[PDB]
DNA sequence: GACCTTCCCCTGATGGGAAGGTTTATAAT
DNA sequence: AAACCTTCCCATCAGGGGAAGGTC
Protein backbone atom coordinates (compact mmCIF):
# COMPACT_ATOMS: atom_id res chain seq x y z
CA UNK A 1 0.00 0.00 0.00
CA UNK A 2 0.99 3.44 -0.23
CA UNK A 3 3.59 4.95 2.35
CA UNK A 4 2.24 7.69 4.57
CA UNK A 5 3.57 10.89 6.00
CA UNK A 6 1.96 10.88 9.11
CA UNK A 7 4.09 11.88 12.15
CA UNK A 8 2.90 8.41 14.02
CA UNK A 9 6.15 6.83 14.15
CA UNK A 10 6.34 3.10 15.74
CA UNK A 11 9.53 2.45 18.11
CA UNK A 12 10.16 6.25 18.79
CA UNK A 13 10.26 8.53 21.81
CA UNK A 14 8.30 12.10 22.54
CA UNK A 15 11.73 13.99 22.48
CA UNK A 16 12.22 12.71 18.73
CA UNK A 17 8.49 13.72 17.41
CA UNK A 18 8.48 16.80 19.39
CA UNK A 19 10.20 18.54 16.54
CA UNK A 20 7.34 17.58 13.93
CA UNK A 21 3.70 18.97 12.58
CA UNK A 22 0.63 17.35 13.12
CA UNK A 23 1.66 16.17 9.58
CA UNK A 24 5.56 15.14 10.64
CA UNK A 25 7.20 17.42 8.93
CA UNK A 26 10.36 19.32 10.60
CA UNK A 27 9.51 22.79 11.39
CA UNK A 28 10.95 25.33 9.51
CA UNK A 29 13.78 27.45 11.45
CA UNK A 30 13.93 24.75 14.23
CA UNK A 31 17.35 23.24 14.42
CA UNK A 32 18.20 19.78 14.39
CA UNK A 33 21.11 17.68 14.29
CA UNK A 34 22.29 13.76 13.07
CA UNK A 35 19.81 11.24 13.98
CA UNK A 36 16.80 13.62 14.44
CA UNK A 37 13.83 12.93 12.10
CA UNK A 38 13.03 15.65 9.74
CA UNK A 39 10.06 14.10 7.74
CA UNK A 40 8.25 11.19 9.06
CA UNK A 41 7.41 8.44 6.98
CA UNK A 42 6.11 4.51 7.87
CA UNK A 43 6.42 2.01 5.44
CA UNK A 44 3.69 -0.66 5.42
CA UNK A 45 5.63 -3.95 6.04
CA UNK A 46 3.27 -7.14 6.97
CA UNK A 47 3.63 -10.90 7.66
CA UNK A 48 5.13 -10.18 11.05
CA UNK A 49 6.59 -13.38 12.66
CA UNK A 50 7.76 -13.64 16.10
CA UNK A 51 10.40 -16.00 17.85
CA UNK A 52 7.77 -17.26 21.07
CA UNK A 53 10.14 -15.38 23.58
CA UNK A 54 8.78 -12.20 21.78
CA UNK A 55 5.20 -13.39 22.02
CA UNK A 56 5.81 -14.06 25.65
CA UNK A 57 7.20 -9.73 25.63
CA UNK A 58 3.24 -9.04 23.43
CA UNK A 59 1.36 -11.25 26.37
CA UNK A 60 2.80 -10.23 29.31
CA UNK A 61 3.28 -6.13 28.55
CA UNK A 62 0.48 -5.75 26.17
CA UNK A 63 2.83 -3.89 24.00
CA UNK A 64 1.50 -4.94 20.55
CA UNK A 65 3.46 -5.34 17.09
CA UNK A 66 3.07 -2.71 14.87
CA UNK A 67 1.77 -3.09 10.82
CA UNK A 68 4.37 -0.18 9.44
CA UNK A 69 8.06 0.10 9.36
CA UNK A 70 10.02 3.18 9.35
CA UNK A 71 11.51 5.53 6.51
CA UNK A 72 12.58 8.53 7.71
CA UNK A 73 13.97 11.96 6.71
CA UNK A 74 16.67 11.87 9.42
CA UNK A 75 19.63 14.30 9.56
CA UNK A 76 23.15 12.30 8.04
CA UNK A 77 25.09 11.19 10.53
CA UNK A 78 27.99 13.71 11.66
CA UNK A 79 26.46 17.04 10.25
CA UNK A 80 23.83 19.51 12.63
CA UNK A 81 22.64 22.14 10.86
CA UNK A 82 19.74 24.51 10.68
CA UNK A 83 16.49 24.14 8.26
CA UNK A 84 15.95 27.06 6.11
CA UNK A 85 13.49 25.62 3.70
CA UNK A 86 10.96 22.92 3.06
CA UNK A 87 8.89 22.25 0.14
CA UNK A 88 5.95 19.54 -0.54
CA UNK A 89 5.51 18.29 -3.82
CA UNK A 90 2.32 16.62 -4.05
CA UNK A 91 0.98 14.60 -6.42
CA UNK A 92 -2.22 14.61 -7.94
CA UNK A 93 -5.39 13.38 -6.71
CA UNK A 94 -3.23 12.95 -3.41
CA UNK A 95 -5.47 15.01 -0.92
CA UNK A 96 -3.59 18.48 0.78
CA UNK A 97 -2.49 17.41 4.38
CA UNK A 98 -1.96 20.56 6.48
CA UNK A 99 1.70 21.28 6.00
CA UNK A 100 0.91 21.35 2.26
CA UNK B 1 31.50 -12.44 -42.96
CA UNK B 2 30.65 -14.50 -40.33
CA UNK B 3 27.48 -13.80 -38.24
CA UNK B 4 24.67 -16.34 -39.50
CA UNK B 5 22.23 -13.86 -40.39
CA UNK B 6 24.38 -13.48 -43.32
CA UNK B 7 24.31 -17.05 -43.80
CA UNK B 8 20.74 -16.69 -44.07
CA UNK B 9 20.00 -13.46 -45.93
CA UNK B 10 22.99 -15.45 -48.87
CA UNK B 11 20.87 -18.69 -48.42
CA UNK B 12 17.72 -17.90 -49.96
CA UNK B 13 19.01 -16.56 -53.02
CA UNK B 14 19.64 -19.55 -54.23
CA UNK B 15 15.85 -20.59 -54.15
CA UNK B 16 14.03 -18.19 -56.83
CA UNK B 17 10.91 -16.28 -56.72
CA UNK B 18 7.57 -17.09 -58.37
CA UNK B 19 5.07 -15.18 -59.80
CA UNK B 20 2.76 -15.10 -60.95
CA UNK B 21 2.12 -18.65 -63.24
CA UNK B 22 4.39 -20.26 -60.34
CA UNK B 23 1.99 -19.34 -57.39
CA UNK B 24 -1.29 -20.87 -59.25
CA UNK B 25 0.38 -24.01 -60.34
CA UNK B 26 2.24 -24.80 -57.27
CA UNK B 27 -0.62 -24.27 -55.21
CA UNK B 28 -2.72 -26.59 -58.18
CA UNK B 29 -0.24 -28.97 -57.13
CA UNK B 30 -1.10 -28.91 -53.51
CA UNK B 31 -4.69 -29.00 -54.22
CA UNK B 32 -4.14 -32.30 -56.27
CA UNK B 33 -2.10 -34.07 -53.19
CA UNK B 34 -4.85 -33.10 -50.73
CA UNK B 35 -7.02 -33.98 -53.47
CA UNK B 36 -5.53 -37.39 -53.44
CA UNK B 37 -6.16 -37.32 -49.90
CA UNK B 38 -10.20 -36.79 -50.40
CA UNK B 39 -10.89 -39.44 -52.66
CA UNK B 40 -8.65 -41.59 -49.93
CA UNK B 41 -10.97 -40.57 -47.10
CA UNK B 42 -14.22 -41.96 -49.47
CA UNK B 43 -13.68 -45.67 -48.27
CA UNK B 44 -13.34 -27.41 -41.59
CA UNK B 45 -9.64 -28.81 -41.33
CA UNK B 46 -10.29 -29.46 -38.08
CA UNK B 47 -12.81 -32.40 -38.09
CA UNK B 48 -10.78 -33.52 -41.62
CA UNK B 49 -7.83 -33.75 -39.04
CA UNK B 50 -9.54 -36.68 -36.82
CA UNK B 51 -10.33 -38.46 -39.97
CA UNK B 52 -6.83 -38.52 -41.41
CA UNK B 53 -6.14 -39.50 -37.56
CA UNK B 54 -8.25 -42.20 -37.96
CA UNK B 55 -7.16 -43.71 -41.00
CA UNK B 56 -3.75 -43.58 -39.23
CA UNK B 57 -4.49 -45.79 -36.52
CA UNK B 58 -6.45 -47.97 -37.95
CA UNK B 59 -3.23 -48.75 -40.33
CA UNK B 60 -1.34 -48.72 -36.76
CA UNK B 61 -3.62 -51.06 -35.49
CA UNK B 62 -3.13 -53.42 -38.44
CA UNK B 63 0.78 -53.15 -38.08
CA UNK B 64 0.74 -54.18 -35.04
CA UNK B 65 -0.38 -57.39 -35.69
CA UNK B 66 1.46 -57.62 -38.45
CA UNK B 67 4.76 -57.51 -36.68
CA UNK B 68 3.76 -59.03 -33.62
CA UNK B 69 2.96 -62.27 -35.49
CA UNK B 70 5.97 -61.61 -38.14
CA UNK B 71 8.25 -61.78 -34.76
CA UNK B 72 6.17 -64.74 -33.58
CA UNK B 73 7.10 -66.51 -36.79
CA UNK B 74 10.26 -65.81 -37.82
CA UNK B 75 12.59 -64.56 -34.75
CA UNK B 76 10.62 -67.04 -32.07
CA UNK B 77 10.91 -70.06 -34.96
CA UNK B 78 13.63 -69.24 -37.15
CA UNK B 79 11.14 -69.47 -40.72
CA UNK B 80 12.40 -68.08 -43.51
CA UNK B 81 11.33 -64.32 -44.36
CA UNK B 82 10.25 -65.57 -48.36
CA UNK B 83 8.51 -68.47 -46.78
CA UNK B 84 6.61 -66.35 -44.66
CA UNK B 85 5.35 -63.37 -46.84
CA UNK B 86 5.23 -66.21 -49.91
CA UNK B 87 1.89 -68.06 -47.62
CA UNK B 88 0.73 -64.81 -45.74
CA UNK B 89 0.22 -62.32 -48.51
CA UNK B 90 -3.01 -62.91 -50.03
CA UNK B 91 -5.28 -64.12 -46.75
CA UNK B 92 -3.91 -61.78 -43.88
CA UNK B 93 -6.91 -63.21 -42.69
CA UNK B 94 -7.91 -66.41 -42.05
CA UNK B 95 -5.66 -69.33 -40.18
CA UNK B 96 -5.49 -71.40 -43.44
CA UNK B 97 -1.79 -70.40 -43.77
CA UNK B 98 -0.58 -71.27 -41.13
CA UNK B 99 -1.78 -75.16 -41.21
CA UNK B 100 -0.12 -75.34 -44.98
CA UNK B 101 2.89 -73.91 -43.17
CA UNK B 102 3.44 -76.96 -40.64
CA UNK B 103 2.31 -79.03 -43.58
CA UNK B 104 5.49 -77.85 -44.99
CA UNK B 105 6.95 -80.44 -42.37
CA UNK B 106 10.97 -78.34 -42.83
CA UNK B 107 12.70 -78.08 -39.65
CA UNK B 108 11.11 -75.23 -37.94
CA UNK B 109 7.68 -76.43 -39.43
CA UNK B 110 7.54 -77.50 -35.75
CA UNK B 111 8.02 -74.33 -34.05
CA UNK B 112 4.78 -73.14 -36.33
CA UNK B 113 2.42 -75.53 -33.92
CA UNK B 114 3.61 -73.58 -30.56
CA UNK B 115 3.04 -69.60 -32.26
CA UNK B 116 -0.15 -71.27 -33.84
CA UNK B 117 -1.51 -71.11 -30.41
CA UNK B 118 -0.23 -67.26 -29.56
CA UNK B 119 -1.10 -66.15 -33.43
CA UNK B 120 -4.80 -67.45 -33.31
CA UNK B 121 -6.05 -64.93 -31.19
CA UNK B 122 -3.99 -62.30 -32.60
CA UNK B 123 -5.78 -62.70 -35.72
CA UNK B 124 -8.89 -62.17 -34.55
CA UNK B 125 -7.73 -58.79 -33.56
CA UNK B 126 -7.25 -58.46 -37.11
CA UNK B 127 -10.32 -59.94 -38.61
CA UNK B 128 -12.95 -58.01 -36.62
CA UNK B 129 -11.43 -54.78 -37.99
CA UNK B 130 -13.04 -56.26 -41.71
CA UNK B 131 -16.76 -56.10 -39.93
CA UNK B 132 -16.02 -52.45 -38.33
CA UNK B 133 -14.43 -50.87 -41.53
CA UNK B 134 -16.39 -52.60 -43.91
CA UNK B 135 -12.94 -53.11 -46.10
CA UNK B 136 -10.48 -56.07 -46.55
CA UNK B 137 -6.87 -55.98 -44.33
CA UNK B 138 -5.14 -55.18 -47.89
CA UNK B 139 -7.94 -52.20 -49.13
CA UNK B 140 -7.27 -50.51 -45.62
CA UNK B 141 -3.04 -50.28 -46.47
CA UNK B 142 -3.46 -49.45 -50.25
CA UNK B 143 -5.90 -46.57 -49.57
CA UNK B 144 -3.25 -45.51 -46.87
CA UNK B 145 -0.57 -45.62 -49.29
CA UNK B 146 -2.32 -43.62 -51.26
CA UNK B 147 -2.96 -40.89 -49.50
CA UNK B 148 0.55 -41.05 -48.07
CA UNK B 149 1.56 -40.17 -51.32
CA UNK B 150 -1.34 -36.86 -51.32
CA UNK B 151 0.44 -35.91 -48.62
CA UNK B 152 4.15 -35.67 -49.87
CA UNK B 153 2.78 -33.74 -53.05
CA UNK B 154 1.42 -31.08 -50.51
CA UNK B 155 4.63 -31.35 -48.68
CA UNK B 156 6.88 -30.89 -51.27
CA UNK B 157 4.72 -28.34 -52.92
CA UNK B 158 4.33 -26.38 -49.79
CA UNK B 159 7.86 -25.99 -48.60
CA UNK B 160 8.58 -25.28 -52.39
CA UNK B 161 5.91 -21.98 -52.03
CA UNK B 162 7.39 -21.30 -48.22
CA UNK B 163 11.03 -20.92 -49.54
CA UNK B 164 10.23 -18.80 -52.53
CA UNK B 165 8.33 -15.68 -50.82
CA UNK B 166 10.96 -16.13 -47.44
CA UNK B 167 11.90 -12.47 -48.60
CA UNK B 168 9.04 -10.79 -48.17
CA UNK B 169 8.97 -11.56 -44.40
CA UNK B 170 12.11 -10.04 -43.93
CA UNK B 171 10.77 -7.06 -46.65
CA UNK B 172 8.00 -6.99 -43.35
CA UNK B 173 10.32 -7.49 -40.00
CA UNK B 174 12.56 -4.69 -41.30
CA UNK B 175 9.99 -2.13 -40.10
CA UNK B 176 9.77 -3.34 -36.43
CA UNK B 177 13.69 -4.10 -35.47
CA UNK B 178 14.06 -1.84 -32.54
CA UNK B 179 11.87 -3.50 -29.58
CA UNK B 180 13.67 -5.03 -27.81
CA UNK B 181 13.99 -8.07 -29.57
CA UNK B 182 16.27 -9.32 -32.05
CA UNK B 183 16.34 -9.51 -35.42
CA UNK B 184 16.17 -12.90 -36.53
CA UNK B 185 13.63 -13.64 -33.83
CA UNK B 186 11.54 -11.22 -36.11
CA UNK B 187 12.12 -12.81 -39.29
CA UNK B 188 11.35 -16.03 -37.81
CA UNK B 189 8.36 -15.26 -35.72
CA UNK B 190 7.48 -14.12 -39.62
CA UNK B 191 7.86 -17.24 -41.26
CA UNK B 192 6.04 -19.07 -38.81
CA UNK B 193 2.65 -17.02 -39.91
CA UNK B 194 3.93 -17.31 -43.79
CA UNK B 195 3.25 -21.12 -43.15
CA UNK B 196 0.31 -20.83 -41.53
CA UNK B 197 -1.13 -18.04 -44.38
CA UNK B 198 0.32 -21.04 -46.69
CA UNK B 199 -1.65 -23.88 -45.28
CA UNK B 200 -5.08 -21.53 -45.69
CA UNK B 201 -5.29 -19.65 -48.55
CA UNK B 202 -7.37 -20.85 -51.70
CA UNK B 203 -5.11 -20.09 -54.58
CA UNK B 204 -8.69 -19.82 -56.43
CA UNK B 205 -10.18 -16.36 -54.92
CA UNK B 206 -8.13 -14.66 -57.30
CA UNK B 207 -5.84 -12.58 -54.90
CA UNK B 208 -2.54 -12.16 -55.06
CA UNK B 209 -0.91 -14.22 -52.77
CA UNK B 210 1.18 -11.67 -50.96
CA UNK B 211 -1.54 -9.72 -49.47
CA UNK B 212 -2.42 -12.95 -47.24
CA UNK B 213 0.73 -13.78 -46.45
CA UNK B 214 1.67 -10.25 -45.45
CA UNK B 215 -1.54 -10.01 -42.58
CA UNK B 216 -0.40 -13.38 -41.12
CA UNK B 217 3.48 -12.43 -41.04
CA UNK B 218 2.38 -8.94 -40.02
CA UNK B 219 0.26 -10.36 -36.83
CA UNK B 220 2.59 -13.06 -36.27
CA UNK B 221 5.68 -10.66 -35.45
CA UNK B 222 3.63 -8.01 -33.46
CA UNK B 223 2.26 -10.64 -31.42
CA UNK B 224 5.28 -12.19 -31.36
CA UNK B 225 7.21 -9.02 -29.75
CA UNK B 226 4.34 -8.84 -27.19
CA UNK B 227 4.99 -12.33 -26.50
CA UNK B 228 8.77 -12.26 -25.87
CA UNK B 229 9.99 -8.73 -25.68
CA UNK B 230 9.92 -7.48 -22.07
CA UNK B 231 11.57 -9.69 -19.88
CA UNK B 232 8.44 -9.57 -17.49
CA UNK B 233 5.64 -10.88 -20.28
CA UNK B 234 2.80 -8.44 -20.09
CA UNK B 235 -0.74 -9.66 -21.41
CA UNK B 236 -1.57 -9.92 -24.99
CA UNK B 237 -4.02 -6.80 -25.15
CA UNK B 238 -2.56 -5.09 -22.37
CA UNK B 239 0.31 -4.43 -25.08
CA UNK B 240 -2.27 -3.45 -27.06
CA UNK B 241 -4.17 -0.74 -24.87
CA UNK B 242 -0.21 0.43 -24.56
CA UNK B 243 0.33 1.11 -27.86
CA UNK B 244 -2.82 2.94 -28.30
CA UNK B 245 -2.12 5.61 -25.78
CA UNK B 246 1.16 5.91 -26.50
CA UNK B 247 -0.23 6.80 -30.01
CA UNK B 248 -2.92 9.18 -28.71
CA UNK B 249 -0.44 10.80 -26.96
CA UNK B 250 2.05 11.16 -29.81
CA UNK B 251 -0.96 12.33 -32.09
CA UNK B 252 -1.67 15.00 -29.49
CA UNK B 253 1.78 16.91 -29.34
CA UNK B 254 1.14 19.27 -31.89
CA UNK B 255 -2.44 19.99 -30.35
CA UNK B 256 -1.65 21.07 -27.25
CA UNK B 257 1.75 22.11 -28.07
CA UNK B 258 4.09 20.34 -25.61
CA UNK B 259 2.04 17.16 -24.49
CA UNK B 260 -1.62 16.40 -23.20
CA UNK B 261 -3.12 16.39 -20.17
CA UNK B 262 -3.59 13.01 -18.58
CA UNK B 263 -7.13 13.29 -17.79
CA UNK B 264 -8.14 13.94 -21.52
CA UNK B 265 -6.44 10.59 -22.83
CA UNK B 266 -9.13 8.78 -20.42
CA UNK B 267 -11.68 10.77 -22.88
CA UNK B 268 -9.86 9.97 -25.95
CA UNK B 269 -9.58 6.72 -25.47
CA UNK B 270 -12.53 4.54 -24.71
CA UNK B 271 -11.06 3.72 -20.59
CA UNK B 272 -11.99 5.60 -17.50
CA UNK B 273 -9.38 7.97 -16.03
CA UNK B 274 -8.36 5.90 -12.86
CA UNK B 275 -6.90 3.50 -14.95
CA UNK B 276 -4.58 5.54 -17.09
CA UNK B 277 -2.11 5.84 -14.03
CA UNK B 278 -2.17 2.21 -13.83
CA UNK B 279 -1.25 1.70 -17.29
CA UNK B 280 1.72 4.48 -17.39
CA UNK B 281 3.11 2.57 -13.73
CA UNK B 282 2.72 -0.63 -15.44
CA UNK B 283 4.84 -0.02 -18.13
CA UNK B 284 8.39 0.55 -16.26
CA UNK B 285 11.31 -1.73 -17.60
CA UNK B 286 14.24 -3.32 -15.61
CA UNK B 287 16.99 -1.63 -15.74
CA UNK B 288 20.61 -3.47 -16.38
CA UNK B 289 22.37 -3.93 -13.34
CA UNK B 290 25.70 -3.01 -15.41
CA UNK B 291 24.92 -0.05 -15.67
CA UNK B 292 27.16 2.45 -15.47
CA UNK B 293 27.15 4.77 -12.13
CA UNK B 294 28.02 8.60 -11.55
CA UNK B 295 31.13 9.96 -12.57
CA UNK B 296 30.92 7.52 -15.28
CA UNK B 297 33.19 4.89 -13.10
CA UNK B 298 33.13 1.17 -13.22
CA UNK B 299 31.18 0.98 -10.02
CA UNK B 300 27.61 -0.34 -11.31
CA UNK B 301 24.16 -0.55 -10.45
CA UNK B 302 24.66 -4.27 -9.85
CA UNK B 303 26.95 -2.61 -6.56
CA UNK B 304 25.00 -0.14 -4.71
CA UNK B 305 22.04 -2.81 -4.30
CA UNK B 306 21.98 -3.96 -0.67
CA UNK B 307 20.43 -6.83 1.08
CA UNK B 308 17.55 -6.49 3.23
CA UNK B 309 16.32 -9.96 4.19
CA UNK B 310 19.59 -10.38 6.50
CA UNK B 311 18.74 -9.16 9.61
CA UNK B 312 21.83 -7.37 11.46
CA UNK B 313 23.87 -9.17 14.20
CA UNK B 314 23.21 -6.12 16.80
CA UNK B 315 19.55 -7.80 16.34
CA UNK B 316 20.23 -11.45 16.85
CA UNK B 317 22.53 -10.58 19.53
CA UNK B 318 19.36 -9.04 21.50
CA UNK B 319 17.58 -12.10 20.06
CA UNK B 320 20.06 -14.75 22.07
CA UNK B 321 20.18 -12.03 25.22
CA UNK B 322 15.78 -12.22 25.24
CA UNK B 323 16.29 -16.03 24.88
CA UNK B 324 18.65 -16.09 27.90
CA UNK B 325 16.33 -14.33 29.87
CA UNK B 326 13.14 -15.56 29.32
CA UNK B 327 15.04 -18.78 29.99
CA UNK B 328 15.85 -17.57 33.39
CA UNK B 329 12.56 -15.92 34.30
CA UNK B 330 10.11 -18.42 33.31
CA UNK B 331 12.29 -20.81 35.86
CA UNK B 332 11.59 -18.20 38.51
CA UNK B 333 8.08 -19.24 38.48
CA UNK B 334 6.24 -22.55 38.72
CA UNK B 335 6.68 -25.92 37.06
CA UNK B 336 3.12 -26.12 35.92
CA UNK B 337 2.98 -22.12 35.22
CA UNK B 338 6.52 -22.60 32.70
CA UNK B 339 5.23 -25.51 31.15
CA UNK B 340 2.21 -23.62 30.14
CA UNK B 341 4.03 -20.77 28.89
CA UNK B 342 6.31 -22.98 26.87
CA UNK B 343 3.13 -25.16 25.42
CA UNK B 344 0.91 -21.76 24.52
CA UNK B 345 3.74 -20.13 23.08
CA UNK B 346 6.36 -22.03 21.48
CA UNK B 347 9.19 -21.56 23.93
CA UNK B 348 12.07 -24.87 23.66
CA UNK B 349 9.30 -26.54 22.19
CA UNK B 350 8.35 -28.02 18.72
CA UNK B 351 5.52 -25.88 17.91
CA UNK B 352 2.80 -23.55 19.57
CA UNK B 353 -0.53 -24.96 21.05
CA UNK B 354 -3.77 -23.47 21.49
CA UNK B 355 -6.14 -23.46 24.60
CA UNK B 356 -7.79 -26.87 24.07
CA UNK B 357 -4.79 -28.57 23.34
CA UNK B 358 -2.76 -27.45 26.04
CA UNK B 359 -5.87 -28.99 28.25
CA UNK B 360 -5.34 -31.84 26.64
CA UNK B 361 -2.57 -33.58 28.36
CA UNK B 362 -2.67 -31.16 31.41
CA UNK B 363 -5.41 -33.36 32.73
CA UNK B 364 -7.72 -29.90 33.23
CA UNK B 365 -8.89 -28.06 29.80
CA UNK B 366 -9.34 -25.39 28.63
CA UNK B 367 -10.77 -22.54 31.63
CA UNK B 368 -8.19 -23.85 33.35
CA UNK B 369 -5.46 -22.90 31.08
CA UNK B 370 -6.77 -19.74 30.52
CA UNK B 371 -6.55 -19.26 34.50
CA UNK B 372 -3.35 -19.87 34.37
CA UNK B 373 -1.27 -17.80 31.76
CA UNK B 374 -3.50 -14.68 32.43
CA UNK B 375 -2.34 -15.18 36.46
CA UNK B 376 1.42 -16.09 35.41
CA UNK B 377 1.47 -13.02 33.10
CA UNK B 378 0.02 -11.05 35.67
CA UNK B 379 2.86 -12.97 38.32
CA UNK B 380 5.71 -11.73 35.52
CA UNK B 381 3.61 -8.42 34.74
CA UNK B 382 4.94 -7.00 38.58
CA UNK B 383 8.23 -5.17 38.44
CA UNK B 384 11.41 -6.85 40.12
CA UNK B 385 10.55 -9.46 38.16
CA UNK B 386 10.06 -7.93 34.41
CA UNK B 387 12.93 -5.49 35.05
CA UNK B 388 15.37 -7.68 32.45
CA UNK B 389 12.63 -8.47 30.24
CA UNK B 390 11.05 -4.88 29.93
CA UNK B 391 14.36 -3.61 28.58
CA UNK B 392 13.74 -5.61 25.98
CA UNK B 393 10.99 -3.65 24.97
CA UNK B 394 10.89 -0.18 23.72
CA UNK B 395 8.51 2.54 22.03
C1' DG C 1 -49.91 -24.00 20.65
C1' DA C 2 -49.34 -23.62 15.80
C1' DC C 3 -48.79 -20.37 11.96
C1' DC C 4 -46.86 -16.55 9.27
C1' DT C 5 -42.89 -14.03 8.62
C1' DT C 6 -37.91 -13.06 10.04
C1' DC C 7 -32.76 -13.27 10.82
C1' DC C 8 -28.33 -15.34 9.66
C1' DC C 9 -24.60 -19.29 7.49
C1' DC C 10 -22.82 -23.43 3.58
C1' DT C 11 -23.27 -25.46 -1.93
C1' DG C 12 -22.65 -23.67 -5.72
C1' DA C 13 -24.47 -20.84 -9.33
C1' DT C 14 -23.21 -18.02 -11.77
C1' DG C 15 -22.55 -12.95 -14.49
C1' DG C 16 -18.00 -10.64 -14.53
C1' DG C 17 -13.52 -10.47 -16.31
C1' DA C 18 -8.65 -11.10 -17.26
C1' DA C 19 -5.72 -13.85 -20.14
C1' DG C 20 -5.54 -16.38 -24.63
C1' DG C 21 -6.29 -17.75 -29.39
C1' DT C 22 -7.62 -17.42 -34.49
C1' DT C 23 -8.68 -14.07 -38.82
C1' DT C 24 -8.12 -10.22 -41.51
C1' DA C 25 -7.68 -11.11 -48.71
C1' DT C 26 -5.95 -5.30 -53.68
C1' DA C 27 -1.05 -5.36 -53.76
C1' DA C 28 3.03 -5.35 -50.71
C1' DT C 29 9.87 -9.85 -52.12
C1' DA D 1 -5.65 -2.77 -34.11
C1' DA D 2 -9.75 -4.66 -34.05
C1' DA D 3 -13.29 -8.53 -33.77
C1' DC D 4 -15.93 -12.00 -31.88
C1' DC D 5 -15.11 -16.59 -28.95
C1' DT D 6 -13.36 -20.20 -25.23
C1' DT D 7 -10.92 -21.76 -20.72
C1' DC D 8 -10.16 -20.64 -16.22
C1' DC D 9 -10.76 -18.13 -11.74
C1' DC D 10 -12.90 -14.33 -8.85
C1' DA D 11 -14.92 -12.64 -5.33
C1' DT D 12 -19.76 -12.05 -4.85
C1' DC D 13 -25.35 -13.12 -5.38
C1' DA D 14 -30.21 -16.20 -5.64
C1' DG D 15 -31.65 -20.34 -2.65
C1' DG D 16 -32.17 -23.60 1.44
C1' DG D 17 -32.39 -24.64 5.73
C1' DG D 18 -32.19 -24.69 10.80
C1' DA D 19 -34.20 -22.75 13.76
C1' DA D 20 -36.25 -17.87 16.04
C1' DG D 21 -39.63 -14.04 17.17
C1' DG D 22 -43.53 -12.31 18.01
C1' DT D 23 -49.27 -12.65 18.33
C1' DC D 24 -55.00 -13.19 16.98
Amino acid sequence: GPEEITADIPNVGEAALSKLDESGIVYIGAEVTGGDILVGKVTPKGETQLTPEEKLLRAIFGEKASDVKDSSLRVPNGVSGTVIDVQVFTRDGVEKDKRA
Amino acid sequence: TTDPVRMYMREMGTVELLTREGEIDIAKRIEDGINQVQCSVAEVPKQFDYLVNSMRVMMDRVRTQERLIMKLCVEQCKMPKKNFITLFTGNETSDTWFNAAIAMNKPWSEKLHDVSEEVHRALQKLQQIEEETGLTIEQVKDINRRMSIGEAKARRAKKEMVEANLRLVISIAKKYTNRGLQFLDLIQEGNIGLMKAVDKFEYRRGYKFSTYATWWIRQAITRSIADQARTIRIPVHMIETINKLNRISRQMLQEMGREPTPEELAERMLMPEDKIRKVLKIAKEPISMETPIGDDEDSHLGDFIEDTTLELPLDSATTESLRAATHDVLAGLTAREAKVLRMRFGIDMNTDYTLEEVGKQFDVTRERIRQIEAKALRKLRHPSRSEVLRSFLDD
